[PDB]
RNA sequence: AAACUCCAGUUGACACAAAAUAGACUACGAAAGUGGCUUUAACAUAUCUGAACACACAAUAGCUAAGACCCAAACUGGGAUUAGAUACCCCACUAUGCUUAGCCCUAAACCUCAACAGUUAAAUCAACAAAACUGCUCGCCAGAACACUACGAGCCACAGCUUAAAACUCAAAG
């Protein structure tokens, strides 16, 4: 899919958080899922550029709270 | 074999027959044998798994069609 | 002959274990090939028997190599039988 | 149609192949200090490929430096430099166990 | 690793010599070989030599 | 073409060691031998005992001369060095750095080799 | 394969340079 | 490129006007071709 | 022989060789070159002389000119190595590749095949 | 400090000591083990012989020199004409795979001599004289 | 046992011989072959197929001539074994293995699987072996034995090689 490019990008920056996947409820949204909704939604305002839609992407959600601790 | 218990509940509580344990050979092929004459064979063999303990087909699935059984398969 | 002695193949002795000593020398010809070179090395080995031989042992390093992958890979399945009785 | 059906790509999650530590760089026959990390402290002998970790291509250019650099003069042949005992140890064997 | 076996048989396809001639053909068996038994060795060899060296001395 | 003449040298004063350098550059030249560079890789034990011109040798002074010459001159060369009393060991070889490197990508695997026997039931 | 063909062509072969050193 | 590059090299070549000051100079100097490759990757040159 | 103070094919044309210093002129000369440097001049010359479009490498006319210069570094070859039975072999190979080249060349295009002749001067013979 | 299996080196400066002798002074007993023989010299460092015993010197015959008690008579024999002459601590070079290459250095320690370091100098050609041809039997 | 004791061990000097490890790599070459180091020359063909004989090559053994000597080693001699032992085992030593210059032209020279171009679907397929096939071309084969033979012919080959039958015999051989 799409996002797979996306997933792959913020595993490789950032890894998998420390937040578990629970695979039993149906409708689990993963750490990375919701980076993926919302680099989706940056998109759609008009920036062409992976670089800067990435690093717009994890502003936000460091706005909204969630941690992003990169591998670095 | 984590399933035998389960399926063999199920057949008895829908009033139908299970076998899950490890099948002899003939017991469909030469069950007027096994059994007896006047042994009345299945009309529908239903496998919840298809594949024996060594990744092979069943036997019964060969057998099934030998004896003109029709068989469901998951 | 040219080169400084005292330096190849030596081994130093710990405490007196003279024992201990010497099945490390034993291990370090044996690691590098140098005992089984030897044997061979008495009398001439034809290049036919030589190449015979030579895919022998290789085809049985590749076989053992495989067994062995098997053998581990399926070691975990030795536990307890989880449905003893069915 | 539907917009979820998959799409055609190659493999985004597929890691970076693997290097030899000798991938990139030059190897001179008169190195004589890197040349003796793939030879046997107590023989001389130049270590196999599964021990030195090495592709086919750095192991070839290892082996043809080593024959160079000993009948040349400038690396011993039956035993390493004891100079060079204490570099970095990069070869996969252990002979005191 | 295992060492690798392409185009190391005689095969159609192969253009090269073979590599290899194995006798049997290299597939996995269901079996492993038998334990095998050690061969003895002469024990006490270092103390009777002590004793008979000393029985000649006295 | 380019060549790299590895020159092992007598363990000599400085004195001595400057004539056979000049001697041993002036030998190129002659044989028609653009010399490039002259490095001094130091005096040091050699890694084994080398008989040279009825002498054994222990230690050595370490020498490179970088030079470009005909193909030609390669083989009067080895010739001069052969005669020269104060050369424990010469060779000529093709000046490493004119070889390019190719760029590698790195290490490919390798899959089991498949299909090797017949898929019937021995 | 057994060598029974080789060894019909092997005595055939001996006897007949035993027999033209002999001749 | 090429031969801009060799026209500026070829004025640090030996001639037989500079063969005996640069011999003198080579004797002074010491090139080191040792270095040693770690498990990482990393050239590890020498301290001297 | 093409003189060894020649410039290699590559830097013949590079502007402003002309002026550069005589050490450089001799490092970028057939002297300071492999066997091989040369041989490509000498191909180069019979195209200018012989072929109508000397930068088609792909005519039959262009691979007889390269297959010639070949012929000719394997008979100075076996001048000196009259033993080497490898190259004896490429030689004999090659004389044979260049007459098929001939044949299908007289049978299609006549009067390039007459230049070709007189060029590197080969004389055309039947076969028996 | 730890042991180090490496033999200290000639030109380099080394703590380690044996009765006041650095390691280039000790003496060195050459063992050839043969298939059929094993011989023992001790020679001092500067390669003055001391002592020299074989399983043929012992009396052993014939196949009777080619076990290892027989060498490790030897080693007993050479120890005591070593000791003799001074021969405390000794840096043993074994030659061959024989039957006696680890019983004559037994022998050597029974008699009263200490082993401070063990090299085997086997002759291997790096490619040398062709050997004789294979047995039949 | 014979043999050696003009022997053996350490150390030093020291090949016209042979090329540990790398190589668990699988490359080069038409094949035969090719695995110590360096340098020079150098690895045909812009469709394919195309020769017992034309042309050029062709392991080992062998021949002719001149050299080389570590080791190995047909033959031979000695020791042992055995009913015998013209063998297997031990020792000694030669032709020969090497170099140079010419011959000889053979191999289970077999990966017993021809070159080039394609296929994995159908009847996949006697058996075994290394799954089954299509197009195209050259070479080859038609019961066993006689027979890697006879005769003829060609060949630096002359106890040779290549090509290669028939008569009598059998009802099998494979
Ligand atoms: S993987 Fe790049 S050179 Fe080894
Ligand atoms: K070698
Ligand atoms: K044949
Ligand atoms: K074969
Ligand atoms: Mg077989
Ligand atoms: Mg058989
Ligand atoms: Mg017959
Ligand atoms: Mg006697
Ligand atoms: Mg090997
Ligand atoms: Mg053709
Ligand atoms: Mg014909
Ligand atoms: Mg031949
Ligand atoms: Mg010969
Ligand atoms: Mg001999
Ligand atoms: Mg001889
Ligand atoms: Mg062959
Ligand atoms: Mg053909
Ligand atoms: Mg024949
Ligand atoms: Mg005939
Ligand atoms: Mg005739």
């Amino acid at each position: 899919y799409h996002e797979d490019r996306i997933r792959a990008k913020f595993y490789s920056v950032y890894g998998s958080g420390q937040r578990a996947f629970d695979l039993f409820n149906p409708n689990f949204k993963s750490t990375c899922q919701r980076f993926v909704e919302k680099y989706t939604e940056l998109q759609k305002l008009g920036e062409t550029d992976e670089e800067k839609l990435f690093v717009e992407t994890g502003k936000a959600l460091l706005a909204e709270g969630v941690i992003l601790r990169r591998v670095g | 074999r984590q399933f035998s218990y389960l399926i063999e509940n199920m057949a008895r509580d829908c009033g139908e027959y299970a076998h899950t344990r490890y099948f002899r050979g003939g017991m469909l092929t030469n069950a007027r044998l096994l059994f007896g004459p006047t042994v009345r064979l299945p009309d529908l063999i239903i496998f919840l798994h298809t594949l024996n303990n060594i990744f092979e087909p069943h036997v019964a699935v060969r057998d099934a069609a030998k004896m003109n059984i029709p068989t469901v398969g998951i | 002959a040219k080169h400084l002695k005292f330096i190849a193949r030596t081994v130093m002795v710990q405490e007196g274990n003279v024992e201990s000593a010497y099945r490390t020398l034993n291990r370090i010809l044996t690691m590098d090939g140098l005992i089984e070179d030897i044997k061979h090395r008495r009398y001439y080995e034809k290049p036919c028997r030589r190449r015979q031989r030579e895919s022998y042992e290789r085809c049985r390093r590749i076989y053992n190599m495989e067994m062995a992958r098997k053998i581990n890979f399926l070691m975990r399945k030795n536990r307890a039988d989880p449905w003893q009785g069915c | 149609s539907n917009e979820d059906l998959p799409i055609s790509m190659e493999n985004p999650y597929k890691e970076p192949l693997k290097k030899c530590i000798l991938c990139g760089k030059h190897v001179d026959y008169k190195n004589v200090q890197l040349l003796s990390q793939f030879v046997s402290p107590f023989t001389g002998c130049i270590y196999g490929r599964h021990i030195t970790g090495l592709c086919g291509k750095k192991q070839k250019e290892i082996t043809k430096a080593i024959k160079r650099a000993q009948i040349m003069g400038f690396m011993p042949v039956t035993y390493k430099d004891p100079a060079y005992l204490k570099d970095p140890k990069v070869c996969n064997i252990r002979y005191r166990e | 690793a295992t060492p690798s076996l392409r185009g190391r048989l005689a095969r159609f396809g192969n253009p090269r010599k073979p590599v290899l001639k194995p006798n049997k053909p290299l597939i996995l068996a269901n079996r492993v070989g038998e334990r095998r038994r050690e061969k003895g060795e002469a024990t006490c060899i270092t103390e009777m030599s002590v004793m008979m060296a000393c029985w000649k001395q006295n | 073409p380019r060549y790299e003449l590895a020159l092992i040298l007598k363990a000599m004063q400085r004195p001595e060691t400057a004539a056979t350098l000049k001697r041993t550059i002036e030998a190129l030249m002659d044989r028609g031998a653009i010399v490039r560079d002259l490095e001094n890789l130091g005096e040091r034990a050699l890694p084994y005992r080398i008989s040279a011109h009825s002498q054994q040798h222990n230690r050595g002074g370490y020498f490179l001369v970088d030079f470009y010459a005909p193909t030609a001159a390669v083989e009067s060369m080895v010739e001069h060095l052969s005669r020269d009393i104060d050369v424990i060991r010469g060779n000529i070889v093709k000046h490493p750095l004119t070889q390019e490197l190719k760029e590698c990508e790195g290490i490919v695997p390798v899959p089991l080799a498949e299909k090797l026997y017949s898929t019937k039931k021995r | 394969k057994n060598v029974l063909k080789i060894r019909r062509r092997k005595m055939n072969h001996h006897k007949y340079r035993k027999l033209v050193k002999k001749t | 490129r090429e031969v801009l590059q060799l026209q500026e090299e070829v004025k640090n070549f030996i001639t037989r006007e500079n063969l005996e000051a640069r011999v003198e100079a080579a004797l002074d100097s010491r090139k080191n071709y040792n270095w040693a490759i770690t498990r990482e990757g990393l050239v590890v040159r020498p301290q001297r | 022989d093409p003189p060894p103070s020649t410039l290699l094919k590559d830097y013949q044309n590079v502007p402003g060789i002309e002026k550069v210093d005589d050490v450089v002129k001799r490092l970028l000369s057939l002297e300071m070159a492999n066997k091989k440097e040369m041989l490509k001049i000498k191909q180069e010359q019979f195209m200018k002389k012989i072929v109508a479009n000397p930068e088609d490498t792909r005519s039959l006319e262009a691979r007889i000119i390269a297959l010639s210069v070949k012929i000719r570094s394997y008979e100075e070859h076996l001048e000196k190595h009259r033993k080497d039975k490898a190259h004896k072999r490429y030689l004999l190979m090659s004389i044979d590749q260049r007459k098929k080249m001939l044949k299908n060349l007289r049978n299609t295009n006549y009067d390039v095949f007459e230049k070709i002749c007189w060029g590197l001067g080969i004389e055309y013979t039947f076969p028996p | 400090t730890k042991f180090s299996i490496y033999p200290p080196i000639p030109g380099e400066e080394s703590s380690l000591r044996w009765a006041g002798k650095k390691f280039e002074e000790i003496p060195i007993a050459h063992i050839k083990a043969s298939h059929n023989n094993t011989q023992i010299q001790v020679v001092s460092a500067s390669n003055e012989p001391l002592a020299f015993a074989s399983c043929g010197t012992e009396g052993f015959r014939n196949a009777k020199k080619g076990t290892g008690i027989a060498a490790q008579t030897a080693g007993i024999a050479a120890a005591a004409r070593a000791k003799q002459k001074g021969v405390i601590h000794i840096r043993v070079v074994v030659k061959g795979l024989g039957p006696g290459r680890l019983s004559a250095m037994h022998g050597l320690i029974m008699g009263g001599l200490e082993v401070i370091s063990i090299t085997d100098n086997t002759p291997i050609p790096h490619x040398g004289c062709r050997p004789r041809k294979a047995r039949k039997l």
